[PDB]
């Protein structure tokens, strides 16, 4: 059991158990004696997981389509840096089949049918495979697990077959790898108000010139 | 729903709901019939 | 019980058990947590499912016929203030008294249950319907239609308020579609199929 | 340690208790027995201490209800950023903001009171507002009024969530115990992040917004063609165009080369002879100042790690031999009891509302300030009101402590102790001040009216006669005026325009200061706010120390702290309870702020404020008569009252006359007030049963048995009107002039 920067506080309820524990807590947060909202251990445990997953799918996708636009098929025109796509207008947009705040709310129903519902078996264990959803309720009940819902539509082939270890070894990697893309992100986002030339150009001005070392620098310009 | 009910009854309650009417109608009147010093109807 | 919510997975309030028409555990704020109001206000769903049901079909089936060149019907918006046959307010004067009658014995029914069904003139009028709200009877049952077995009539007044429910949306959509946009409904509907991701609130 | 526990769901959230009134009180949820029920429904709704016996609930209840005083704040600051943008002429204030008065109100004409709407100018009517919101929108560089809709509705969100939040914070998860009384790390981040990161981030809109756009309105440019404050916070070689040292961006900042700031960051001093305030970029460096040094002081006290003091340790190493154990103790007793440290915190925010007062009609922090003669006026008036009556309470709740939460068995403290031993000593010699003040302070001033009236102008004590000429005061003004030369190398002027030397600052024909000169005048004058100050402290401390007991009544403590007597024995023992000290503090308090505040209207039309002509020579308001007549008393009758009343009493006709009725309106309620204060309870008792009886006659006596108000509730009516009505007077009197003659 391997400890970062650990703490007495921390060692009392960090038990190694939760997978990703590395007994690194000081803040008090995570203390299981003080748990209003939002507090609960099991919680943070639960945004934990679901940030990195997020990170991991939003890392990727804040580097492919400019980088896939250095060599890839493809065209040019959705070859962009991340923060142009169009998120904020005053780095960029494009003209989709949309126009924008039609893909907000399109994109916010879509999200709040599976949002909510995957909030409800937090709440209520096995409620979400009751009532009537067209079929899909055999797999919506989850194993009672609210991050680790499994079932042959979240778990499709079946990882983690049967191994607790293989399992407690893969969520190990599930949430370093999580931590991992988190700081990633965070750094796709500093560099980009410094820098300002999009994130996976910033590593080539320190490929061709290491020399640049931008920290000296620290000139602003978007 | 009771309970709402009887906490609009009590007294406090009723009378701005009672006077901002009151004061409604009046000032609704002096908009159609302003100046009014006398009734001169009959 | 076991019937569908509208939140699923939560738990529905007591004073709603699935027994009425269209109860799918829906009153977050209470408004029929006690039995009267909600006896009251089931009536009131009840009338308010029926006129917007006509007024949807007042608005949108001539708008829609309209459009197309078959007839003549101007914007519902601007009815109102249209010059028919005689002046507007003795209309409304008149509308005034007749639905007071209806508006007037229909209260009476509400208050006290089948002390109203009988016709004042010709006594063997006699209305059949025993629900209040359900008037039954020759003149609003013209073949029955009413008078049948259970979890039938639950569908049947089912499908009266779900679709009444969808009237009284859909009149609030021809309501402010016309305030904020400067045409008819149908056209709210034509520049929203032209360009689906493009034409909408966000203009 | 330092933890957060909370609890979930204390209280229910429900609507029962909104439908049985007198809930929280066991006496008062019986019923009402008589019409004193509905006068202690209200007496007793907040006193959280009197409805149950521990300190954690107390506790719940006085932090949810501090998030409704802050969300109503949040609801009227909204009201007035959104008025502001819909009723409002700012726009074209922003165009002449010299001669054109600030209104954000517009009536509609029902019975004929559209007259109130006047002619303020700038193709817009209504009424003219006095509080100076338009001064302070223009120093934050709003310049439109779609900005002035935007915060009124972001105003408005924070209203729901602190609403929401109290809500939220006692029936959902309220805080336990432990979590309050952790007073250290409670002023750890009230220090570093609240007074702290408020300033920094606050310094940043300074800096980026309102510096940059307001140098382009002073500099002269219509309010329309400003780019948006985004452009420069994007375009950075927009900043260069007027600031060169934001081309190198933030690395001086790392560097210590801070003297390449020096552009938007100065020393200057002085007020700006172009808008008549102080100067932006000296503001700008002020907060930037003001930010680290509250930061760092957040990192005094220990909370979790090993740094830190201990709040404990500190008051218990100062012991002296006069003091014995010296503060060993005060923690306790300044941790379990809400009394304690609402009274302690009431004195400190009340001190500084006035200090605020005295600043900010010598140092106009906002441009177009200084030549505003309704708003310097309004503001100075009315910060010293709020002040006034905050220090008051302090001594109430300071009453209540002694009587509630104090006690020697385990809360003991020594210097507490000390204190109350030789409190005989404390009043006595209070009371002789008090006396020698009052004759050496008003006694001159009946001297100087008794010569003058007796054709002995050369007795009075005047310039011109027996001289009473403040040095003290001279001298520290001389200091002041010659502190730019040496004792303060960096700065270019003085830090005013007030101080004993240097020269005008005039604006569109209007003065903003001058030195104000300090002569035998102003030395009585300062001698008599020395006097009502005394005295008022002799009530309310005299109250605060006899709470609990005194040589006539010995177990004063057992009786409460707001009790109406006790019989007419022993001579008679009326009004000896706590409350009874404040309650005639109160008049002190209105009488010690009612001089200031004339002392303050006088001294600066007849010597400060004023046109000035474009020669160069200046005629104040009332041409300069303060020296002379304000040492006899009738010349503050003649000359002040009787001669500056006249704007008010003929403003019948015009947009002034609703001063002109509230004028007289006030009046009515002050002489009213006196109804209560004379009479007694006993005779309107008796009066009522008569009135009582011939309801009997016709069957329609209450059920509710009529009742005279009780004894002390006469006297709390009685000292609110009078106080209401004494402050409206001034009100009416004060807005009506000043609108009138600038
Ligand atoms: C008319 C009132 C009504 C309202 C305001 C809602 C709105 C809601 N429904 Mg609901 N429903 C309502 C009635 C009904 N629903 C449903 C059937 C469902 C289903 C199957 C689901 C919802 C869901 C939801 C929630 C998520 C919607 C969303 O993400 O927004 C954007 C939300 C509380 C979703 C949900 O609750 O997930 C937890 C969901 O899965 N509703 C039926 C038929 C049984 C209803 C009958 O009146
Ligand atoms: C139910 C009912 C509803 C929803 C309406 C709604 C309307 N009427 Mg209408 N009416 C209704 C019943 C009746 N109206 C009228 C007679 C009129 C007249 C004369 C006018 C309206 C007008 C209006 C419009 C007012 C615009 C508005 O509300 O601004 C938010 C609006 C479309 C006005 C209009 O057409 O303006 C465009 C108008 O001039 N109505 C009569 C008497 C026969 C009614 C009897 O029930
Ligand atoms: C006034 C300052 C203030 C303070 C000291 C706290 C303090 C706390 N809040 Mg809190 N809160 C506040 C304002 C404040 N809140 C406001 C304005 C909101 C509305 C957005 C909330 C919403 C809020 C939530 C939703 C939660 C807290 C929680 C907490 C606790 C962690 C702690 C006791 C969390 C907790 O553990 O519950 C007590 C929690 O779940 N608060
Ligand atoms: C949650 C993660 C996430 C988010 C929010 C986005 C967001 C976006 N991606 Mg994207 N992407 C992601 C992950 C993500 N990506 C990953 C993991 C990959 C690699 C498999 C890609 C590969 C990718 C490509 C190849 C393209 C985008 C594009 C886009 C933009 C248009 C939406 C889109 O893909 O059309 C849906 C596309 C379909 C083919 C359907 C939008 C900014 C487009 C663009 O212009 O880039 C900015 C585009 O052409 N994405
Ligand atoms: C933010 C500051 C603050 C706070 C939190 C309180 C809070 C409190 N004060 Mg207090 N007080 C304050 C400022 C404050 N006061 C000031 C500035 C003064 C000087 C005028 C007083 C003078 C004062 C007196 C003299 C008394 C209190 C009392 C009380 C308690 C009951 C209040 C009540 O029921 O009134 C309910 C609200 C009203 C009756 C509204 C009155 C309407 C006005 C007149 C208009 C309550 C704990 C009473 C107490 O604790 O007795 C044990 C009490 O006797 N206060
Ligand atoms: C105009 C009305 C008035 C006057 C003159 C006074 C005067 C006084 N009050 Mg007072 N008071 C008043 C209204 C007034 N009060 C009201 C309305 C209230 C209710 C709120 C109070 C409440 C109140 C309290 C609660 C207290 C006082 C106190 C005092 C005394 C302190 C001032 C002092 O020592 O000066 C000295 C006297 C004067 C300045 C009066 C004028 C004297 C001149 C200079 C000369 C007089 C003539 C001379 C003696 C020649 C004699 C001629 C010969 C033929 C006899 C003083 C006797 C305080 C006190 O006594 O303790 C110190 C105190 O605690 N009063
Ligand atoms: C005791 C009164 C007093 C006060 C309030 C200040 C106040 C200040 N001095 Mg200061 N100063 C004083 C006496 C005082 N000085 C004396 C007697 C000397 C000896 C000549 C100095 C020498 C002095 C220097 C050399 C400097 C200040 C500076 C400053 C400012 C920081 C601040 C305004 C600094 C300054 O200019 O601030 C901008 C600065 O550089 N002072
Ligand atoms: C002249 C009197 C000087 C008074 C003086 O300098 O006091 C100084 C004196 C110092 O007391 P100690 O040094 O013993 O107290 C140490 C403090 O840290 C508290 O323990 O304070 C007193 O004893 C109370 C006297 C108040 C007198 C108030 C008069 C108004
Ligand atoms: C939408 C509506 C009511 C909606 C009520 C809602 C959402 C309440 C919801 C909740 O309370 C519940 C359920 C449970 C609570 O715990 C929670 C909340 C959320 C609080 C009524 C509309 C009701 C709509 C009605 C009745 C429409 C009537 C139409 C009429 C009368 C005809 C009009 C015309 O004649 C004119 C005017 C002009 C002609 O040219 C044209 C025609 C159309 C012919
Ligand atoms: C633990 C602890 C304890 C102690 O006691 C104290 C302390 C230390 C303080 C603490 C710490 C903490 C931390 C650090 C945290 C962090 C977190 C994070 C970072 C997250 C992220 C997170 C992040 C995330 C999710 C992200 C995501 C993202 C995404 C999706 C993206 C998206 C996108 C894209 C693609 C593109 C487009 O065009 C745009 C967009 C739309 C934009
Ligand atoms: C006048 C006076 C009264 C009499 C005042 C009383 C009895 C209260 C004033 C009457 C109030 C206004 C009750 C009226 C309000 C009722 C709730 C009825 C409301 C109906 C209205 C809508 C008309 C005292 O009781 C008293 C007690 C102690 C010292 C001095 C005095 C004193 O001076
Ligand atoms: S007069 Fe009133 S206050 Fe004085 S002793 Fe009698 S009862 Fe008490």
């Amino acid at each position: 059991r391997q400890l970062w920067f650990a703490s007495k506080q921390s060692l009392t309820y960090l038990d190694g158990t939760l997978p990703g524990d590395f007994g690194f807590d000081p803040l008090g947060l995570s203390d299981p004696e003080g748990t209003g909202g939002f507090i609960e251990p099991r919680w943070l445990a639960y945004g934990e997981i679901f940030n990195g997953r997020t990170a991991m799918m939003g890392v990727v996708g804040m580097i492919a389509p400019e980088a896939l636009g250095k060599v890839g098929l493809v065209p040019p025109e959705t070859a962009i840096p991340w923060f142009q796509a169009g998120a904020i207008p005053p780095a960029g947009t494009y003209q989709y089949w949309a126009d924008p705040y039609t893909l907000f709310v399109f994109e916010m129903a879509l999200i709040g049918f599976a949002e909510h519902r995957r909030l409800q078996d937090w709440y209520n264990p096995g409620s979400m495979g009751k009532q009537y959803f067209l079929g899909l309720e055999k797999y919506l009940g989850g194993s009672g697990d609210p991050a680790y819902p499994g079932g042959p539509i979240f778990n499709p082939l079946g990882f983690g077959t049967k191994s607790e270890k293989e399992m407690k070894e893969l969520k190990l990697k599930e949430i370093k790898n999580g931590r991992l893309a988190m700081l990633a992100f965070l750094g796709m986002s500093l560099q980009a108000i410094f820098t300002g030339v999009g994130p996976f150009q910033n590593l080539l001005d320190h490929l061709s010139d290491p020399v640049n070392n931008n920290i000296l620098t620290s000139l602003k310009f978007h | 729903m009771r309970d709402i009910k009887t906490y609009l009854s009590v007294a406090p309650v009723l009378s701005t709901l009672w006077f901002g009417a009151l004061a409604g109608l009046l000032i609704e009147i002096n908009r159609l019939f302003p100046d009014a010093l006398s009734f001169p109807f009959f | 019980p076991e019937r569908p919510i509208w939140f699923p997975g939560s738990t529905p309030p007591p004073w709603l058990d699935g027994s009425l028409p269209g109860d799918f555990g829906f009153d977050p704020w209470g408004l029929g947590s006690d039995p009267e109001s909600l006896r009251w206000n089931v009536q009131a769903e009840l009338v308010h499912c029926r006129w917007a049901m006509l007024g949807a079909a007042g608005i949108f089936i001539p708008e829609l016929l309209t459009k197309i060149g078959i007839l003549n019907t101007p914007s519902w918006y601007t009815a109102g203030e249209q010059e028919y046959f005689t002046d507007t307010t003795t209309l409304f004067i008149v509308e005034l008294i007749l639905i007071g009658w209806a508006e007037g014995r229909r209260w009476a029914d509400i208050i006290k249950p089948g002390c109203v069904n009988t016709d004042p003139i010709f006594p063997n009028n006699k209305l059949t319907g025993t629900d209040v709200g359900y008037p039954g009877g020759l003149w609003f049952d013209p073949l029955g239609y009413g008078t049948g077995s259970p979890e039938k009539l639950k569908e049947l007044r089912t499908k009266e308020i779900k679709n009444g429910r969808l009237a009284m949306l859909a009149v609030m959509g021809a309501w402010f579609q016309a305030e904020y946009t400067g045409t008819g409904p149908i056209d709210n509907l034509f520049a929203h199929l032209a360009d689906p991701g493009h034409a909408t609130i966000f203009r | 340690e330092v933890k957060i526990v909370v609890d979930r769901d204390p209280v229910k959230t429900s609507f029962e208790e909104w439908a049985r009134p007198g809930h929280f009180s066991r006496t008062l949820a019986k019923g009402p027995d008589t019409t004193t029920w509905i006068w202690n429904l209200h007496a007793d709704a907040h006193d959280f201490d009197s409805h149950t016996g521990d300190l954690e609930e107390i506790s719940r209840k006085v932090f949810s209800a501090h998030f409704g005083q802050l969300s109503i704040i949040f609801l009227w600051l909204s009201g007035m950023y959104f008025h502001g943008a819909r009723f409002s002429n700012y726009e074209a204030w922003l165009s002449d903001p010299t001669h054109i008065g600030p209104s954000a109100q517009v009536v509609w004409p029902i019975v004929g009171q559209e007259i109130l709407n006047g002619d303020v100018g700038g193709g817009f009517r209504g009424i003219q507002i006095t509080s100076g919101f338009f001064q302070l929108w223009r120093a934050s560089g709003i310049t439109s009024e779609l900005q002035l809709y935007c915060t009124a509705i972001g105003a408005l969100v924070f209203a729901a969530l602190m609403l929401f939040a109290g809500w939220f914070h006692y029936h959902k998860a309220a805080p336990k115990l432990a979590w309050f009384q952790d007073v250290e790390s409670m002023l750890n981040h009230h220090l570093a992040g609240l007074l702290g990161l408020g300033s920094l981030s606050w310094a940043g809109h300074q800096i980026h917004v309102s510096l940059p756009i307001n140098q382009f309105l002073d500099a002269g440019v219509d309010p329309k063609e400003i780019p948006l404050p985004h452009e420069f916070i994007l375009n950075r070689d927009l900043l260069a165009q007027l600031y060169p040292s934001f081309a190198e961006g933030a690395t001086p900042f790392f560097t210590l080369n801070w003297s390449k700031y020096a552009e938007f960051l100065t020393f200057r001093g002085g007020l700006d002879p172009v808008t008549g305030g102080l100067w932006l970029t000296d503001i700008a460096h002020h907060h930037l100042a003001i930010a680290i040094l509250f930061l760092i002081a957040g990192h005094m006290y220990r909370t979790n790690w090993g740094i830190g003091h201990g709040l404990k340790d500190i008051l218990e190493a100062h012991k002296g031999p006069f003091t014995g154990q010296g503060h060993k103790g005060l923690y306790e007793i300044l941790t379990t009891s809400w009394h304690a440290q609402l009274s302690l915190n009431l004195a400190m925010l009340g001190s500084t509302t006035i200090v605020v007062a005295h600043h900010m009609y010598s140092m106009p922090p906002y441009p177009y300030l200084a030549t505003d003669y309704g708003t310097q006026l309004s503001l100075f008036t009315h910060h010293m009101w709020i002040g006034g009556f905050l220090i008051v309470g302090a001594a109430a709740h300071a009453a209540i402590f002694m009587v509630r939460d104090y006690d020697p068995t385990t809360r003991y403290n020594d210097l507490l102790d000390r204190v109350l031993r030789h409190r005989d000593a404390i009043i006595s010699h209070l009371n002789w001040v008090c006396i020698f003040l009052g004759f050496h302070s008003f006694g001159l001033y009946i001297h100087n009216d008794t010569m003058s009236a007796l054709g002995r102008p050369q007795d009075m004590f005047s310039d011109t006669a027996i001289q009473l000429q403040p040095i003290f005061a001279q001298w520290v003004q001389n200091i002041h005026a010659t502190a730019p030369g040496v004792t303060a190398p960096g700065a270019t002027t003085s830090t005013s325009l007030t101080w004993g030397g240097g020269e005008l600052v005039a604006v569109g024909g209007k003065v903003a200061l001058l030195p104000i000169p300090l002569g035998t005048a102003d030395f009585l004058v300062h001698h008599i706010h020395a006097f009502t100050i005394h005295v008022t402290v002799l009530i309310l401390l005299k109250g605060v120390l006899f709470a609990r007991s005194s040589r006539l009544i010995p177990d004063k403590a057992n009786l409460g702290f707001r009790f109406p007597c006790d019989g007419p024995g022993r001579g008679g023992t009326c009004q000896v309870s706590a409350w009874d000290h404040v309650f005639l503090g109160l008049f002190w308090m209105y009488n010690a702020i009612s001089v200031v505040i004339f002392h303050f209207s006088w001294k600066m039309q007849s010597d400060v404020w004023g046109t000035i002509s474009d020669q160069g020579v200046v005629t104040h308001i009332t041409g300069g008569n303060f020296a002379q007549s304000s040492i006899t008393i009738n010349g503050w009758l003649r000359d002040f009252l009787w001669a500056q009343a006249s704007q008010v009493i003929q403003s019948y006709g015009s947009s002034l006359s609703a001063y002109g009725l509230f004028f007289l309106g006030a009046h009515f309620v002050w002489a009213f007030s006196l109804m209560f204060l004379f009479s007694g309870r006993g005779y309107w008792q008796e009066l009522i049963e008569s009135i009582v009886w011939a309801h009997n006659k016709l069957k329609v006596a209450p059920a509710t048995q009529p009742r005279a108000l009780s004894i002390i509730q006469g006297r709390a009516v009685g000292v609110t009107h009078y106080l209401l009505g004494g402050i409206a007077t001034t009100w009416a009197f004060f807005l009506a002039r000043i609108i009138a003659v600038g």
